[PDB]
């Protein structure tokens, strides 16, 4: 009966909630008070990417650092040493309408999609030397926000269909879909050990999956408004989302809460994107304001900015070896910064 | 070798120049509109689970590609964002006297939006022939939805398209006017609205556009070439 | 006609929610500022490393 | 001397004015590289040229202060002047090009660019320095040192010889077609943006204003003083004296302004101030 | 893919002859493209470079302003014209493709080769021995020496090592002198310190015997090794 | 967890007057327009009204001008629709939707597709 189950549900949340407020035995920011604060952190752009013809919308490093690809909506994909500057490859793209892309962790293939509703992977060690379709992948009902490889035959990704899925690259069929979310998954996050992954999904909501068994482990909630950027800290036991609300959050999946929330009364923007640094200390956020902030995750006190886009602050990485930060604007231009 | 790499950048470059000239002098516009808007056939009269539909047209050697949203959800408010470098939004609405509310919350929430707030509107108050046949038969009176049409009359310069019934004029340009009046409340002038009553059969409507892209474009020099 | 199928397709996932082991955020805040601790010298961007080492001269 | 005197402050606040717009010209085009346009390379070639004008606005003062004879080495005369006239014909052509690209902007916003493309735009730059150092060529036959005494002026050879009339005449050309051209062409620009664009119509007619009134003094008073050399011509002389004087404090006033009417009403480029 | 060169033959000292090499099977404007010779009886020797878009070309000094190479790349199609063509020009002729970015590996692929026959500062690469015996199952090393260390500041050690079996045209082994090339088996392996360079290879298989190369791409003149020799 | 809770509605005589309530939990409700939405039977969801950040900007929709008006409380976090004679074509569920975003002056809430930022919503019937 739909009026009894309703009374179920709100049962059972509210057992969670005081479940999860019993553990609330302190704050974060308790136990922080005392660590010395981060100080000032000052970053210069290294680099400055030009080339693209339209707003970036997606960036994603190499596992080794120095190549990275991004994605704009001019319709391509171009990867960049970022070393020096160079266009290793141009990627056009059959749609225009990119919203994401990924490097795979071998660097055999990137991964792109967007409005098109599929996500395209293309091959980057053609033995005919050029860049290749190797496959695409259809199924969602919803624009592609978000794909992370897990593997060279394997990627994860997410739709404005709300539902989020793994592929079998081979075979190009959903191995697995995960559902509940009940707005459009705007991001997701893959868990260092590629067993799990967070996503955030446009219902001020975001949930832990579980790849192999394909159900969500926890919901977390706090967030006033759309969750636009997610991503996992780096020990795995935490994650860390930026939302239309002007605010980021850090949840613990073991307390199964929020743990921090890092925002400031003069910053009434949404945040685009998040990421942390390699020891998980600084929090960079990007925000629809033209400038990224870094905060001290620990005490959630700004740290510093990166100011120097000329338009929203679309996307946000850090490389795996935590040399530098590149963030990429709708100004159509990516800043490495040190 | 660094300089042969180097080679190849610059390589990747001259490419990218050439889709800049390409890209720069083509026009993009998004199309949307309701389920009961004719922008499907305005669509097919355009020629010469798929998320999204590209529709290329030519008009006097300029170059339009067109943007119909296929199998999205109903909620817009994130893949909206993905259009705030287009030329124009043709926004279809058609002329139902009811859906017509929901039409003006739906023009209002593109004209006001943060992403969309410097992207001027070419306004197809579509399906003409139908609100003139819905007036005449004064079955359904357009004062149930709006009362403040009965104290609407129609203004002395309003054209009045000769062989026109007063009756439906007087409603075209009140249908007309609640657009207008969402578009200038905003007392920016960062974008302007451009309002047309058409018919999905309407030949002109290509051209009809062309000459808002004119405009679009011209106001967009006024400011390049340092005229304002 | 699946109203009454989804709330139990909600509810039982609540259930799943309710009945898992959780730690006293104390204990989650402990473990986060030793992995920061032990990683601090480690992090490029908390410890800026000198120029010779940084690529992005 | 308070006559001269007035006239050198003038040109000293002139110098000071157009020297710091033409360098925030250059400045504002080299750091925002996203205004690079076609628009701004074209103002800031003409800003170099105002500020080559203004680096030899002393030099020529020099010649109306007067309290030395011109001293100074010859051919260092010939390569002030020559680099004077260049930079005027440049701006000359310059504000000429610009009218015409604003033309087609505003006239043809749709229609693709096919003789001058934007990478061509370069090669149109050229293309006038090139006619202005050409067209200023003659300079280094025509003006040389005369005599205690010594004076930079066009030399006899040239007056006695009719090539300071037929130099005249050609210079007259930088009068003529520009003032053509920003007369036929923004007018057009007008009647298209008057059928809001008052203000941009009003400020077409302040630049064309502004150039006929700096340049058709110019022109005149040179073409007096071509004729000042002509028998019992005394009141021409008496006349070319104060007219010369005029063109003067014109032709610097031309180079202050250019960096005003074509940049500070984009707004966009009073923000990169 | 396939590279298949052409218009070889016998030729008179003194004469004028042009190469040409069809490219089909990949992106064939994308690839620098060299040519290589070898003596009928000696060992390689790198003859001529043209970058993709005709950017740069270079020619050994040995042959600088006889040789002429030119590519048509929407005939897919290499030539080279020789003139006064001398007795030392007696050679077989290889096309090897070769990409440049971060990460590839140049001399990738090689041509078939086509014989030609007359009628009758560089950096040094030396191997240290021309012959060395062995038998299958067993592990065996070859050892290459260089004037310069082809260490590079930015960290890249330019060796290459490529294998040329009898009768065949060389394939490449290793490139930037650790980096196996595609297809080749995990046997080999190459390391160094700069200046001296070593490639194992670890239970030689059947078909691994035949001569060994090593190269230098760290400046302008590509130069061989005389080859190392591997016989059952 | 943001959550908003309809109260008030049931059935009313035509020509009748009814107070719609909504409390709102989990955001603050300052920061955001608010609206009032229904779905009649039969039929899709229809934006009612809306009401600004601070009340200074309100609108209704043409069926319903004059006769119902929307408030809001910021201190208690409540949103009101006092409707004043209440015709048989206003039998409907009226739900009380929010803006997505906390400072914005546009909407895109009236969407079938569960909407997350609307409530349950509450049962108003019109009938002799
Ligand atoms: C330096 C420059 C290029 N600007 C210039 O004017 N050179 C002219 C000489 C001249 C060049 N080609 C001509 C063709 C025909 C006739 C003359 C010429 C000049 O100097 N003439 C002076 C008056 C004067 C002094 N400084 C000025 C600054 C602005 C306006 C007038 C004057 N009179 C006697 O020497």
């Amino acid at each position: 009966e739909l009026d009894q189950l309703r009374q179920e549900a709100e049962q059972l949340k509210n057992q969670i909630r005081d479940a999860r407020k019993a553990c609330a035995d302190a704050t974060l920011s308790q136990i922080t008070n005392n660590i010395d604060p981060v100080g000032r952190i000052q970053m210069r752009t290294r680099r400055t990417l030009r080339g693209h013809l339209a707003k970036i919308y997606a960036m994603h490093w190499g596992t080794d650092s120095r190549l990275l690809v991004s994605a704009s909506q001019d319709g391509k994909l171009i990867i960049w040493d970022s070393y020096t500057t160079n266009k290793v490859h141009a990627i056009p793209l059959r749609s225009s309408w990119v919203m994401t892309c990924a490097y795979a962790p071998s660097g055999n293939y990137v991964a792109c999609g967007g409005l098109d509703n599929i996500c395209s992977i293309y091959n980057l060690k053609t033995r005919e030397g050029n860049v290749r379709v190797s496959r695409e992948l259809a199924g969602h009902t919803g624009y592609l926000s978000c794909c992370r490889f897990l593997d060279d035959n394997q990627i994860v990704t997410s739709s404005g269909d709300t539902t989020c899925a793994l592929w079998d690259i081979e075979t190009g069929q959903q191995t697995t879909t995960f559902t509940g979310h009940t707005g459009d998954v705007m991001s997701l996050s893959l868990a260092p050990d590629t067993r799990l992954f967070v996503s955030g999904a446009c219902d001020a909501s975001a949930k832990l999956w579980d790849v192999r068994e394909g159900m969500c482990r926890q919901t977390f909630t706090g967030h006033e408004s759309d969750i636009n950027a997610i991503c996992f800290f780096p020990n795995g036991n935490a994650f860390a989302t930026g939302s239309d609300d002007a605010t980021c959050r850090l949840f613990d999946l073991r307390a199964d809460q929020e743990l921090m929330t890092y925002s400031h009364d003069n910053i009434i923007c949404g945040i685009t994107s998040v990421s942390f640094s390699k020891s998980g200390r600084l929090l960079l956020a990007g925000y629809d304001d033209f400038n990224c902030n870094v905060w001290d995750a620990l005490k959630a006190d700004r740290a510093g900015v990166l100011a120097g886009h000329d338009n929203r602050v679309s996307c946000l990485g850090v490389t795996d070896d935590g040399m530098a930060v590149a963030t990429g604007s709708w100004d159509s231009f990516l800043k490495i910064w040190n | 070798e660094d300089k042969a790499a180097v080679e190849r950048s610059k390589m990747i470059e001259k490419q990218l120049q050439k889709d800049k000239q390409v890209y720069r002098r083509t026009l993009r516009l998004l199309l949307l509109g309701a389920d009961n808007s004719g922008k499907s056939t305005i669509v097919k009269q355009m020629r010469i689970t798929s998320g999204i539909f590209e529709t290329k047209f030519q008009v006097d050697k300029v170059n339009f590609h067109m943007f119909d949203v296929g199998a999205q959800r109903d909620e817009r408010r994130k893949w909206i964002q993905c259009f705030n470098d287009v030329t124009a939004i043709i926004f279809v609405v058609d002329s139902s006297d009811n859906r017509l509310q929901e039409a003006l919350n739906d023009f209002k929430s593109i004209w006001n939006n943060r992403w969309l707030r410097t992207i001027s509107v070419i306004l197809f108050l579509n399906k003409q022939d139908l609100l003139a046949e819905k007036v005449l038969a004064g079955k359904s009176k357009i004062e149930d939805y709006f009362p403040e049409f009965a104290r609407y009359t129609t203004p002395e310069d309003a054209t009045p398209e000769p062989g026109e019934d007063p009756r439906v004029t007087r409603a075209k340009y009140f249908i007309r006017k609640e657009f207008v009046d969402i578009s200038t409340a905003s007392g920016d002038g960062r974008h302007i609205c451009y309002p047309h009553f058409t018919c999905s059969v309407d030949t002109e409507n290509a051209r009809r556009i062309f000459n808002d892209c004119k405009d679009i474009i011209l106001q967009m020099n006024l400011r390049e070439y340092n005229l304002v | 006609t699946a109203s009454i199928a989804q709330a139990r397709k909600l509810v039982e996932q609540l259930k799943m929610e309710a009945n898992i082991d959780r730690i006293k955020v104390s204990k989650a805040a402990a473990d986060l500022m030793a992995y920061c601790e032990a990683h601090a010298k480690e992090d490029p961007l908390l410890t800026p490393v000198p120029a010779s080492e940084n690529p992005f001269r | 001397a308070p006559l001269l005197a007035g006239v050198t402050a003038t040109c000293v606040a002139l110098f000071v004015v157009g020297i710091a717009g033409n360098l925030l010209t250059m400045l504002v085009v080299s750091r925002f590289r996203e205004l690079r346009t076609t628009t701004n390379l074209y103002l800031s070639s003409m800003a170099f040229s105002d500020l080559l004008i203004f680096l030899c606005m002393p030099l020529d003062l020099v010649r109306l202060w007067q309290y030395r004879p011109w001293n100074f080495g010859d051919l260092l005369c010939k390569l002030f002047q020559f680099v004077s006239e260049s930079c005027t014909y440049a701006t000359v052509l310059t504000i000429t090009a610009l009218s015409v690209e604003r033309y087609f902007a505003i006239c043809f916003p749709l229609r693709a660019k096919v003789v001058v493309t934007k990478g061509r735009v370069k090669l149109v730059i050229f293309v006038i320095w090139a006619v202005a150092f050409c067209s200023a060529g003659p300079i280094f036959v025509l003006v040389g040192v005369e005599h205690d005494t010594n004076e930079c002026r066009p030399t006899e050879f040239a007056v006695r010889s009719g090539l300071l009339t037929v130099m005249v005449w050609v210079s007259s050309i930088f009068f003529f077609l520009p003032v053509f051209c920003l007369t036929v062409l923004y007018s057009l620009i007008g009647r298209k943006l008057w059928r809001n664009h008052k203000q941009t119509v009003k400020m077409l007619a302040v630049v064309v204003f502004a150039f006929i009134l700096c340049w058709l003094p110019f022109h005149v008073g040179r073409y007096l003083f071509s004729k000042s050399f002509e028998p019992g011509s005394l009141e021409i002389a008496q006349i070319s004296q104060y007219c010369n004087l005029v063109s003067f404090v014109l032709f610097y006033l031309s180079a202050a302004i250019n960096p005003i009417l074509y940049n500070i009403m984009s707004k966009k480029y009073r923000v990169a101030v | 893919v396939q590279l298949v060169e052409s218009g070889g033959g016998l030729v008179q000292p003194g004469g004028s002859r042009k190469l040409s090499c069809s490219a089909s099977g990949f992106a064939f404007s994308s690839f620098g493209m060299h040519w290589v010779r070898q003596a009928p009886e000696k060992g390689l020797e790198w003859v001529a470079y043209i970058s993709s878009g005709s950017g740069t070309i270079y020619y050994a000094d040995t042959v600088k302003g006889r040789f002429t190479i030119s590519r048509d790349d929407p005939k897919n199609t290499l030539f080279l014209q020789m003139t006064s063509l001398r007795s030392e020009d007696t050679a077989m002729y290889y096309c090897v493709r070769s990409i440049y970015y971060y990460g590839s590996s140049p001399f990738d692929f090689w041509g078939q080769g086509t014989t030609l026959t007359v009628s009758a500062a560089d950096i040094v690469m030396t191997q240290a021995t021309s012959s060395v015996p062995v038998t299958p199952g067993e592990s065996v090393s070859i050892s290459c020496r260089s004037s310069k260390s082809l260490l590079h500041s930015n960290g890249n050690t330019y060796l290459y090592w490529f294998l040329q079996r009898p009768g065949q045209s060389p394939q490449l082994l290793i490139y930037r002198m650790s980096n196996l090339a595609s297809g080749v088996p995990d046997r080999f392996s190459g390391s160094g310190s700069g200046t001296a360079f070593t490639l194992t290879i670890s239970r030689l298989e059947a078909e691994d015997v035949g001569v060994y190369y090593c190269m230098q791409h760290l400046e302008y003149p590509l130069t061989f090794g005389a080859g190392t020799k591997l016989e059952l | 967890q943001v959550q908003l809770q309809e109260s008030g509605g049931g059935l009313v005589q035509p020509g009748g007057s009814l107070r719609l309530s909504c409390a709102a939990s989990g955001f603050t409700f300052s920061n955001y327009k608010m609206n009032w939405v229904r779905q009649a039977p039969g039929k899709g969801l229809e934006w009612v009204s809306d009401i600004s950040q601070s009340g200074a900007s309100i609108s209704y929709t043409g069926s319903v001008k004059g006769r119902f008006t929307i408030s809001r409380d910021n201190a208690k976090n409540t949103l009101y629709l006092q409707m004043n004679s209440l015709k048989p074509e206003d039998t409907a569920v009226y739900y009380c939707a929010r803006c997505p975003a906390p400072f914005t002056r546009d909407c895109f809430d009236v969407t079938s597709t569960t909407y997350a930022y609307r409530g349950q919503g509450t049962q108003v019937t019109v009938s002799s």
